[PDB]
């Protein structure tokens, strides 16, 4: 019903705050990071390597289309505090820039055919329009705390299926620029996934025992339906390079992490999530 | 013994508590003062900033160290965060190590994994009784 | 269903344009150094002080609607996918502006002060029906006469407020909160148009019956919510007397108000001759 104007001397949870301070001190365009330095490197990948980069690129812009048009906004009505609605705000316009950021890479590096073709791939591909469907499903959907699972485990796990590549790039002084830029976008998923599994903990606290049950049911219901998916998207797209299996050491990685996101504890073992030293220092 | 700072989420408390070693916590308000030497367990906050003083550290902590009588009986330094933060990785623990005499004995990432409870129970015994 | 949005290929430029305009002014209220109004601030009434902050609560709260629930509640209504972008950026930096007030409330006001600012918005009723009206159609169903709410929230409803820090900066008084309050102004102006600019494009798309009908929504939302800010604006400024101006102020952003939605000016240039103090305070 009624709104009230926000009172930001009075605050109920001062993780608000500083949580506010990092993401808007942290703002930034795509225009801040000089990706025209990377056309030299860009020319030495392979036909199929372009490829495979752009079509990872345009599977993080769909995640960041979602969390920023329907997810972020999606959690609003679900704040515990008027800053919580204030954050959600900014989250969902830093997803816009992160998913123009990609469409500036495209702009530099690429062609319009490539684009085109990049483009399409998303628009067909069954995996990652599943993995879509699944966390629309609930944002759209009611049981606020389903939401915030679904929206840190896209934070903190879905993305990262995809930054791998930029990492991977990286790590052979190749499309270093892009990497600077991919760099800022994943400093302003680990403070989502951290605030939004915050506020999930905080609402576990006001719901019984029961629920809270049927709550963890639920986390790893979804993250398996999510991960086994995950690595359908990860196996056609990574197969041809033949990174598929760090890939999915890496995605096991984040999984723990995203999982800890939301109070829980780890669930990989230390032999499945031993990703490649080298993805870890381009990090 | 040990010394940890956490703050509302808690990610680094949940951590001492699986360690199981008895420690005593830098409070969210208010200053306080220990007895025995310590280990410091904190975790890292960047501000809008970045870029790694520049801070990192809680201000509860920076209290806490700039007590003469605490900062004295400091052994060691473990640092919480997340390998996303990009160069920011933990790096409170490279600020109380590099602004102290103190080494930089551990990283981990949240609430650790049980390999990381298990690393530093048997890394703290170690430093323990290499101090003697 | 969602598709992965194509920067490279827009269906209307007009939103690449908005974007980078919005970005491009892109400000946080510790940007402007409200601490040397101190001096200025202590030379104000308790009547002047008291006014001073109402105002700007009430400006708070219509930032707070059009932040959290406005422009979000216009993405669904969105033609392209970079309209939803710049309607995100909109509604981020709606909470900016809302914030910013809180800014000077902290480096000027008291907390008692504070306090019975924003214990006034709760109890008066012409703000709380103004967010009521507003608010009925931004949770409502029609998405054009969302659009048109929204539009004469932006380029209307604001402009009762922003009247007073531009009169203290006309008499050399709070300078740099003006110099706040006028970087609030430019995102509004931008957000009316281009809000306004929407509306006019989905006008195209519906017959002439239901365009008709909208003009006479306009015309008949316009009446209520100027009828029910002129209370609003008496109760504040009869003190000061100043009513009689920020009418005409009223007047005037009401017809820049329904020219954004593409219909003719209301009311007649004798209407609306603000001081010149005051528009010169708008502009550098
Ligand atoms: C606002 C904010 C800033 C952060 N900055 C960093 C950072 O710069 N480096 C890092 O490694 N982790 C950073 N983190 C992650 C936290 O250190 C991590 O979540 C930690 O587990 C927090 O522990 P706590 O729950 O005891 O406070 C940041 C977290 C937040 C919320
Ligand atoms: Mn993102
Ligand atoms: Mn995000
Ligand atoms: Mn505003
Ligand atoms: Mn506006
Ligand atoms: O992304
Ligand atoms: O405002």
């Amino acid at each position: 019903d009624r709104v009230s104007a926000i009172n930001w001397n009075r605050l109920q949870d001062e993780k608000d705050a500083e949580v506010w301070d990092r993401l808007t001190g942290n703002f930034w365009l795509p225009e801040k990071v000089p990706v025209s330095n990377d056309i030299p490197s860009w020319g030495t990948l392979t036909a199929g390597e372009k490829q495979l980069t752009m079509r990872v690129f345009t599977g993080l812009t769909m995640l960041d289309t979602i969390q920023g048009t329907v997810g972020a906004v999606s959690l609003i009505p679900d704040a515990l505090t008027p800053h919580e609605e204030a954050v959600l705000t900014n989250i969902a316009f830093m997803e816009s820039v992160h998913a123009k950021s990609y469409s500036q890479i495209f702009s530099t590096l690429c062609s319009t055919a490539e684009i085109d073709d990049a483009f399409r791939w998303s628009e067909e591909n069954r995996n990652l329009q599943r993995k879509a469907e699944i966390v629309l499903q609930y944002y759209r959907g009611d049981e606020p705390l389903k939401r915030k699972v679904a929206s840190t485990l896209l934070e903190s796990f879905l993305f990262y299926s995809g930054f791998y590549l930029p990492m991977y790039w990286s790590s052979r002084a190749k499309l270093t620029n892009t990497a600077d830029m991919i760099r800022l976008i994943i400093r302003d998923e680990a403070v989502h996934g951290y605030y939004i599994g915050y506020k999930f903990q905080r609402g576990l606290a006001l719901v019984d025992d029961v629920t809270r049950a049927e709550l963890k049911d639920y986390t790893y219901e979804l993250l398996f339906e999510l991960y086994d998916n995950e690595v359908e998207y990860t196996q056609d797209l990574y197969d041809e390079v033949g990174l598929t299996e760090d890939v999915k050491k890496f995605l096991r990685y984040n999984a723990n992490k995203a999982l800890m996101n939301l109070g829980y504890e780890a669930l990989f073992p230390r032999d499945e999530t031993d990703v490649n030293p080298a993805i870890l220092s381009a990090l | 013994s040990l010394v940890y700072f956490s703050s509302v989420s808690e990610n680094t408390h949940r951590f001492v508590q699986k360690l199981g070693i008895p420690a005593t916590r830098i409070p969210l308000h208010g200053r306080i003062e220990v007895d025995e030497p310590y280990v410091l367990i904190l975790p890292t906050y960047g501000g809008g900033r970045a870029n790694p003083a520049g801070g990192y550290v809680p201000k509860q902590v920076i209290a806490f160290l700039n007590n003469d009588h605490n900062r004295a009986q400091l052994r060691g330094v473990i640092a919480a965060g997340n390998t996303n933060f990009g160069a920011e990785f933990c790096y409170a623990g490279d600020v109380v190590s590099r602004k102290c005499s103190v080494p930089y004995l551990y990283r981990f990432e949240l609430m650790g994994t049980e390999d990381d409870v298990a690393a530093v129970r048997t890394g703290l015994a170690e430093f323990w009784k290499e101090q003697t």
